[PDB]
């Protein structure tokens, strides 16, 4: 049981840093993932992060522009979005993934979701 | 004459369906079982199992294999067992099993003119044995071997011990160093599951542990450390470094004996009988150091009282330890 | 009567292709699963695994194996399973596993007149269990068994627990000295990979550690 | 060899508690079971309890109404019957089950039985 | 096990006023015999009887235990009878190596 | 090499006790057996005893009447014959059996034999 809340995304014209906080049984869900859903499109994988360790993965459209890392003290995962583009206008979701669930890219494998803030540059 | 027998065995196996039991769709085929125990190699308390080697013989009648022209019992090569129906016998409590395969697979097929099949197997089995270790190492254990049919219910297969109580031989062949066989029993049951009722044979042994290893291994080392802590009572109370070091090293040795004892046992939450002896022996060596710490506390102001406590401890500490061993060894033996 | 049944089983296996699943090219075959837990032998913290012995039963309907002339459920010899299609069921978190083979291979084939196959297996599985040891030895652990189809996707095979929450029995049979079973749960999922979505069954246990060994072993010293 | 006696069941109109006491080789029989036999019907499984541990099982007709637990000091198994119904009128038996006997629901697998008190609400 | 038994005879040449020095010689030679005995069992199965090396270690334990009991008798009497306690230390310097040579003579002629 | 001598059997009309003493390599021959040979009949198995342990076996005609036990100090095996019958008139032999010899009942598997005292009740 992982409760997820994210905050840190406002209306900008730059570098924007979001931050997803977790609470509960975060040991059974060692992987956090960032997803976005453009209006009228599919829910798109942005990036993923492991709690223990910090091995990251990214999509091709956000590679070498977005950085994801975490601290295990606050149980906080942050998505640093640098070099923004008008194709990055979507509700950014934060999701948790179980251990024996396969595939970072697929949002069906993720159980507990964030609320999702509407971000438009 | 080998050509007529080759025509006879080829007649028995032509049209033989291994997928069907004898009297398929009719009354259940009775399987009689004999066990010749070869050895019991290990009995492990940590893994709670035992390794058993035996000769496992099964007897049943298959009317498809009845022959008439030969008045002898046909002992065939053991590779004919892959062309015959055999019972799906497995060991329910068996953790890991295997049939011996040197120089050939250790099995025997012996046919009879009425169709009776003798099917022997040499099996080494590590069977689970849940052990009650509350009286360890003065305990008796009951280790079983549960014999069951896997897929055939009691409507298709019936088990029995062939020979009654003489169906299991070689119990006197068992040579365990730390155990002795008190009794063995043979039980025949029917066990009901969600898929049906299944025939069950049980062979259980009663194992009495020998105390002679543990007297030398733990009991006698713990007695001699307790007697070593009584040496401090005859030493003068001015020898503070000599009597504290006697109290230190006898207390620390009891901690190393307890930790070593745990390693030989599984991680059980309760207290064994040897644990009650070591915790009793720890109290005697801890109060021997506390006796000097009371003597060292008062021997400046009250030297006659501190000399009386040293004289009192020379006879009370061996008497209470003999009383402790009297209550202990009459409760567990 | 054994000659008519021998003609019946030979009729079922003549023209039977083991390479094809039931209803190949059509709707997915539903496989119902039951587990009877025999024992949990070891729970290792150093290797982060546990050894589990169980009876693994699979139920599916194969219309190529439907018979009419016999009103009984045909329990066949277990070597007929090499001539039948079986699901490609494997344990995802399993590290080492085997089917018992004494005195025969510990399996069961039971046929039914409508073509329903009961396929049982006695399996000892050492399954991985990642343990959170921050509260050791006063900790609770959650050890799972992940049941998945290997090659068939959800378009070809669908898993379900046969009997709902009563699909797993023998949890009271588990006798670990340093553990007690608090709860067991049954989860049915679909897991998406790069090769497709796969059916998933999960059996998880909650293990509460007993403090009584560690009092004598470390705390009281 | 397990000797079984049960007491604590009287004629009531509520919550009732029965209690089955064991004595003997209770290590080889780690599972206690409660059964009932209505007049003219089959012996019905009520619930089961393990000595070491306490993992319980219940039938569907008595689930979330009956609670079974034990103490290993007195060697006593108690069946607390709460929210009684007129379908609970039977001789309640207490039985012990061996280790390598299979199936809690089946009374043939149970060896040592209690006397059985006639309970009518 | 021979060298620990000879180590316990070093206490006989030390003056009886050295109480912490002679008790620690009696402590550490007795405790080393317990660690040698526990270690020996690990290399053997759990047999209920006594082996030949077990008879040697239990014989060597008696020699190192009586060497500490010799000082505990010397420490008990060296205030009132200092000449008697000096005689027991002189007596133990020649009896303890002689009885241990007699113990090894009976042992090694019985098993070889 | 086991030398065997037995003594303790005289002409009685009751309970009689025989006693077979062993000497030599008794470790390789852990099983002692008692046999009898009626005049004109086959050599009949009476009972068997293990040195280490004491697990006994008996024939059906002498069961619950004859008791066999041993002491490992004297290396002595004794056959206590109680409740005598006139069918117990035979030369009673004492025999030793190797470890990897099979079957207690068969006198061919036994290597070193006793002298055999003629006992007639
Ligand atoms: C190790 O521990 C196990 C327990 O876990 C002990 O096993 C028990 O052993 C006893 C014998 O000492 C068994 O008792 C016998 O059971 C037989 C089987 O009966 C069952 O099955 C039939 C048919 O399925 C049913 O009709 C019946 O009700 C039972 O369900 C009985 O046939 C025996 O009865 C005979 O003896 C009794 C007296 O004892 C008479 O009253 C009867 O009339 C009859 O003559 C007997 O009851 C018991 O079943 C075993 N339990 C299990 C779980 O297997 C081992 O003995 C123990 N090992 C050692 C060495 O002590
Ligand atoms: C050990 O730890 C694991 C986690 O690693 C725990 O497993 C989780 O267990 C819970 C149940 O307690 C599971 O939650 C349930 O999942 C079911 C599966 O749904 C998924 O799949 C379907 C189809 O693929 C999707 O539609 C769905 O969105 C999910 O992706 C759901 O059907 C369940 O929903 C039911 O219950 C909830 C309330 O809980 C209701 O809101 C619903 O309407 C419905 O009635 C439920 O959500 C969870 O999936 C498990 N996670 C994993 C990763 O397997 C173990 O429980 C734990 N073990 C112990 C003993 O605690
Ligand atoms: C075949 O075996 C049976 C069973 O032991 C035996 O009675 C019979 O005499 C044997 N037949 C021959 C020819 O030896
Ligand atoms: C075959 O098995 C099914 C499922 O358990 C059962 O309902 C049916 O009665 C069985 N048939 C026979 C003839 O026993
Ligand atoms: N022979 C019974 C096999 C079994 C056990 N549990 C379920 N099936
Ligand atoms: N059944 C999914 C097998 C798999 C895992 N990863 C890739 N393929």
């Amino acid at each position: 049981q992982v409760q997820l809340v994210e905050s840190g995304g406002g209306l900008v014209q730059g570098s924007l840093r979001l931050s997803c906080a977790a609470s509960g049984h975060t040991f059974n869900y060692p992987i956090m993932g960032w997803f976005r859903q453009a209006p009228g499109k599919e829910r798109e994988f942005v990036g993923a992060i492991s709690w223990s360790g910090g091995s990251t993965s990214y999509a091709d459209s956000v590679k070498d522009r977005f950085t994801i890392s975490r601290d295990n003290a606050k149980n906080t995962v942050y998505l640093e979005m640098n070099n923004l583009k008008p194709e990055d206008t979507a509700v950014y979701y934060c999701a948790a993934k179980g251990r024996y669930s396969g595939g970072l890219y697929y949002p069906t494998n993720y159980d507990y979701w964030g609320q999702g803030t509407q971000v438009t540059v | 004459n080998m050509s007529f027998v080759k025509e006879t065995v080829d007649k028995l196996l032509k049209g033989y369906d291994i997928r069907l039991r004898p009297d398929f769709g009719g009354p259940p085929v009775c399987v009689g079982m004999n066990i010749d125990i070869a050895s019991i190699d290990m009995v492990s308390e940590v893994n709670m199992d035992y390794t058993l080697t035996m000769y496992f013989q099964q007897y049943w009648r298959d009317k498809r294999l009845a022959y008439s022209g030969i008045p002898l019992n046909l002992t065939l090569d053991n590779r004919v067992a892959d062309q015959l129906w055999v019972p799906d016998t497995y060991f329910l409590n068996d953790k890991k099993s295997f049939v011996h395969g040197v120089t050939v697979k250790n099995r025997m097929i012996r046919l009879h003119p009425d169709g009776t099949v003798l099917y022997g197997l040499r099996i080494t089995t590590t069977a689970a044995c849940m052990m009650d270790l509350r009286r360890y190492p003065l305990d008796e254990q009951n280790c079983t071997l549960e014999i069951e049919s896997y897929g055939y219910t009691t409507d298709d297969i019936e088990f029995y011990w062939r020979g009654g109580d003489k169906a299991v031989t070689g119990v006197e062949r068992i040579e365990l160093p730390q155990f002795s066989i008190v009794e063995h029993r043979l039980v025949s049951r029917n066990v009901v599951f969600a898929t049906g009722a299944y025939p069950r044979l049980s062979l259980s042994f009663r194992l009495k542990r020998n105390i002679g290893y543990f007297i030398l291994q733990t009991y006698m080392p713990s007695i001699l450390i307790t007697i070593l802590s009584w040496v401090s009572f005859w030493i003068n109370y001015d020898a503070s470094a000599a009597r504290v070091a006697l109290g230190i090293t006898t207390v620390l040795t009891m901690t190393t004996i307890n930790t070593h004892l745990r390693e030989t046992l599984p991680k059980i939450p309760y207290v064994t009988a040897i644990d009650m002896y070591l915790m009793g022996c720890f109290v005697f060596v801890f109060l021997a150091l506390l006796e000097y710490a009371f003597v060292n506390y008062i021997f400046f102001s009250q030297p006659a009282r501190a000399a009386a406590i040293d004289r009192w401890s020379r006879i009370v500490f061996p008497f209470t330890f003999s009383l402790f061993n009297l209550v202990y060894w009459l409760y567990y033996v």
